[PDB]
RNA sequence: ACAGAG
DNA sequence: TCCAGCTCCACTTAA
DNA sequence: TTAAGTGGAGCTGGATGCTCTGT
């Protein structure tokens, strides 16, 4: 969620994405946008997608 | 050179006439016969300047001589001072230092 | 950073590689120098000049 | 009482040192008022919270 | 005037003999350093001179490859070439039975002459220069490194040290001028020898596409 | 034979150590005596060190072909 | 020889002996002599005192005697500009108009 | 009046830093949308994301801005001189001539080790070895001194003192620092260019 | 506000903290001093080996 | 939707 | 509030 | 005489910085 009222957390946003790829740093992009945030898993049929 | 009807006085035209050129109006019959030598100069402005610029005494004609640079060190110099960022709370310098004719531009 | 009411995140990576890829490549003593055109940016500062 | 000086290093860039024996005789001290209300309305239906 | 018209006469001479010693054309060494105060000799001023086809230039045959190969300059009079015009080369070019033809047009190409250029043969292959172009010769000027058109056999040790293909490489096009001064063709490879701020040279490498 | 380069870079040292960090982390054997660490990625560094980590680079090449360095004769560096 | 300047030890630019020691003798000495700075120049300066005050930026008798003649020759200077400019003939730089 | 023109002075810096701020970001969002993909392979070329070259070699000369050691070049030959001077006074060794350091020179540039580096690189090392040598002669000239090493007053061979010893320190640190001045394969090299011009 | 710049190429994370920031020459130029009621509230997964 | 802060 | 594509309309060449 | 290819003019649709802190 957003704000200090709703116990929000913070943004990487837009600009510090671009820091993390000038470091090369690949596994921490994926830790801080896919496992810290949102991680999930979907049944995909590979037959007809 | 607008001339207008005596008449109507609405704006006349030059056409062609039997004997003569005529001004005429174009909604009543007045015409006016061109007898003699009739003339509008205009006389534009002229191109009056030739300019040429870029001599040195107008490029030293600023207060600054006998300063140091932190490249070269001479006294012929043309200074520069800015403020119009106040973001940067420290002042803004701009110097060029021309005696050698080394040519540096820092801050 | 100039301390007047000035606010800073702060991230705890998660995995052990997301701490070896921060440790290595982010860290400060790795990064004295702007990749801009190599002048150091931790330096000293007022204070520790005068 | 402000002395103008340089001291202890943590008052770099804008911070500023205190006195704790100032701030414990009462410098400084502030108070925090804030609000919480509650409404108890009656409805159409005829009942009411309580 | 007829100080500064013949000029344009001369450096426009100039420009095509060394354009034609670029491309591998035989030109001996006087033409290419043609004064203009000997080229008041054989031709002389605008009513002693004659502009349209005085100034021809059908000795030039390619020297590396074979004799026969031979290419046309010519200079039209009019200031936009109609398809008629056009048409006049055509024939001329096809009595002597050659392939490749410039035409330094003057002011300008009609827009169904410029589409004519393209249709009229694949054998019958010509190039329109402004006379504007050519009063510099743009390899001399120093904005543009040194172009060198490369062999296939060149290509193909390109191609095999960088373990490439064609459509990899950087591109540039035919319409470009430099191109256009070398008259290259889609799927050449040029060498572009870049200079630095020191005494070294980066090399490198573009498609026609 | 083998042309790339022969220094470990900083991404081939950050990812090595993080792989072996994570091995470390799990119950995996440690190939060098540890003397009290408890964070794994010291126990990792430790094992660069002494040039010890049992892991291969393998580099790919953009045609496709690749080059099987191992970590122990990588110079490593600061 | 020499004190230390901002352009020896400050994040200005190279000739930093933080870099040379950066440059030479690793990443880890760069870092312990920052630490070590930091450490010891409070020390020093904490205890020479340091300060400003309103009689470090009063103007002395000498400038005074010489402001005054500065804007009195420039004022001076500048009136007769304008009296060149409105009543006849300026010497026009070149490029650029009358004012 | 004064206050008022100073304060009107003083409120277009406000509003250039305060205008700054949406006047440069939408541009560097667009330099990191055009050039996030690139990136230094390990056959020394940037190629995008799909397959292409964008440059043969990276920069020309293959080398990485974060570790230029001079005004854009990677060392600055006699400051590392002077610092293995400095470091390494080897007092016990002779001090060479001329003909002695050319020689020296030569015979450490033609080991197995000193083929990797660029051409470039190595004529520049050449070139500031003749330098050096030169200073040496343009002083042994002026001071009377024989290169056998047996002029009397001993302080003449402090003057441009320079000993094997250090010149194989000296071509070994410049070697050295080359090598490791490279751009590493792997390297956001776009990402950087971005930030580093909308910085 | 959409989906690719307000939600998938940049999104809000947890493990993460803000506070005022102050200075401290004391400490190294490559640590960083946290607060105790933020270093409880912030956790990393340790497994548990030998 | 408005005000702040850096 | 500023700026590339798309479409409409006179303006020559050419038959 | 007119078929047609290409200039110039008007219309249309797109875009305009990063976060927290409260009502
Ligand atoms: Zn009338
Ligand atoms: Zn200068």
């Amino acid at each position: 969620t957003e704000g200090r009222s709703r116990d929000g957390g913070l943004r990487l946003g837009e600009m510090e994405r671009d820091c993390l790829i000038g470091y090369g740093a690949s596994m921490l992009l994926l830790e801080r946008l896919m496992i810290s945030s949102d991680a999930f898993e979907v049944d995909v049929c590979g037959q007809c997608g | 050179m607008l001339l207008f009807c005596p008449g109507c006085g609405n704006g006349l035209i030059v056409e062609e006439g039997q004997r003569c050129h005529r001004f005429s109006c174009n909604t009543c019959p007045y015409v006016h016969n061109i007898t003699r030598k009739v003339t509008n100069r205009k006389y534009p402005k002229l191109k009056e300047v030739d300019d040429v610029l870029g001599g040195a005494a107008a490029w030293e004609n600023v207060d600054s001589t006998a300063e140091s640079c932190p490249k070269c060190e001479h006294p012929r110099a043309y200074f520069m001072q800015l403020q119009t960022r106040s973001a940067d709370e420290p002042m803004t310098t701009f110097y060029k230092c021309c005696n050698a004719q080394c040519g540096h531009r820092w801050r | 950073a100039d301390f007047d009411g000035d606010e800073m995140n702060l991230h705890l990576p998660q995995t052990e590689e997301a701490k070896a890829e921060a440790l290595v490549l982010m860290g400060t003593k790795a990064n004295l120098v702007t990749p801009r055109n190599g002048e150091p940016l931790i330096a000293a500062i007022q204070d520790f000049l005068t | 009482t402000v002395a103008v000086m340089s001291y202890s290093g943590y008052d770099i860039e804008d911070a500023l040192v205190l006195n704790k024996a100032s701030l414990d005789r009462g410098f400084g001290r502030c108070l925090v008022y804030k609000n919480a209300k509650c409404t108890l309305k009656r409805y159409t239906n005829q009942t009411f919270d309580k | 005037d007829d100080e500064e018209e013949t000029y344009r006469l001369w450096k426009i001479r100039k420009t095509i003999m060394q354009l034609c010693h670029d491309r591998g054309y035989l030109v001996t060494q006087d033409e290419l350093d043609q004064t203009l105060e000997e080229f008041k000799a054989q031709s002389g001023d605008k009513p002693s001179e004659g502009r349209p086809r005085r100034t021809d230039l059908t000795v030039l045959v390619a020297h590396n490859d074979d004799p026969t190969d031979q290419m046309f300059v010519f200079f039209p009079e009019e200031p936009k070439v109609g398809i008629k015009t056009i048409k006049v080369y055509c024939q001329r070019m096809q009595e002597e039975n050659i392939t490749r033809a410039l035409i330094v047009v003057q002011q300008g190409m009609t827009p169904s002459a410029k589409q004519s250029l393209v249709d009229m043969a694949p054998k019958y292959i010509l190039e329109q220069f402004l006379q504007q172009e050519l009063l510099i010769n743009i390899t001399e000027h120093e904005l543009v490194p040194e172009h060198v058109v490369m062999t296939k056999e060149e290509v193909t040790e390109l191609l095999a040290r960088y373990k490439l293909r064609e459509n990899q490489l950087p591109r540039i096009q035919a319409g470009d001028p430099v191109a256009r001064y070398f008259g290259i063709k889609r799927g050449q490879v040029v060498k572009i020898i870049r200079p630095s701020e020191t005494a070294g040279r980066y090399i490198t490498y573009r498609l026609v596409q | 034979k083998r042309i790339t380069t022969p220094y470990m870079t900083k991404y081939e040292r950050a990812r090595v150590l993080g792989t072996r960090a994570l091995q470390i982390a799990m119950c995996a054997p440690v190939m060098v005596e540890l003397e009290g660490e408890t964070d794994p990625l010291l126990i990792a560094m430790k094992e660069l060190k002494a040039r010890k980590i049992p892991i291969i680079i393998r580099r790919y090449l953009p045609d496709g072909s690749y080059e099987d360095w191992g970590v122990d004769e990588l110079i490593i560096t600061d | 020889s020499g004190s230390m300047d901002k352009g020896t030890l400050g994040s200005g630019s190279k000739n930093n002996i933080f870099y040379i020691l950066l440059r030479d003798w690793g990443q880890n000495e760069a870092a312990d002599a920052m630490s070590r700075l930091a450490r010891l120049a409070p020390v020093y300066l904490s205890n020479r005192g340091f300060s400003i005050g309103i009689g470090d930026v009063t103007p002395g008798q000498g400038l005074l005697k010489a402001k005054y003649e500065l804007l009195n020759a420039g004022y001076k200077k500048c009136d007769e500009y304008i009296e060149a400019l409105n009543t006849g003939k300026l010497q026009q730089q070149p490029g650029c108009t009358a004012e | 009046t004064e206050f008022f023109f100073h304060t009107m002075a003083g409120r277009e810096g406000l509003v250039d830093t305060a205008v700054k701020t949406a006047e440069t970001g939408y541009m560097q969002r667009r330099l990191v949308k055009s050039l996030e993909d690139l990136c230094s392979q390990y056959d020394l070329t940037v190629r995008s994301s799909t397959g292409d070259i964008i440059q043969f070699i990276y920069g020309g000369d293959g080398l990485d801005p974060a570790a230029m050691e001079g005004k854009d070049e990677p060392l600055e030959f006699k400051r590392v001189l002077d610092n293995i001077k400095a470091v390494f006074p080897c007092p016990s060794e002779p001090a060479l001539s001329k003909n002695e350091l050319i020689l020296t020179t030569e015979s450490i540039m033609k080991k197995s080790e000193f083929l990797c580096c660029q051409d470039s690189f190595l004529q520049e090392i050449k070139k500031f070895i003749k330098g050096v040598s030169e200073k040496i002669k343009k002083t042994r000239d002026k001071y009377g001194i024989n290169d056998n090493g047996t002029t009397e007053p001993r302080v003449l061979y402090q003057l441009d003192r320079i000993t094997p010893t250090q010149v194989e320190k000296f071509l070994e640190t410049c070697r050295d620092k080359y090598m490791r001045a490279q751009m590493e394969p792997g390297s956001a090299v776009g990402a950087l260019c971005a930030q580093s011009i909308g910085e | 506000q959409g989906r690719f710049r307000g939600n998938l190429s940049g999104k809000r994370v947890d493990f993460s903290g803000r506070t005022v920031i102050s200075p401290d020459p004391n400490l190294r130029i490559d640590e960083v001093a946290v607060p105790v009621h933020v270093a409880k509230i912030l956790t990393f997964p340790e497994k548990v080996n030998k």
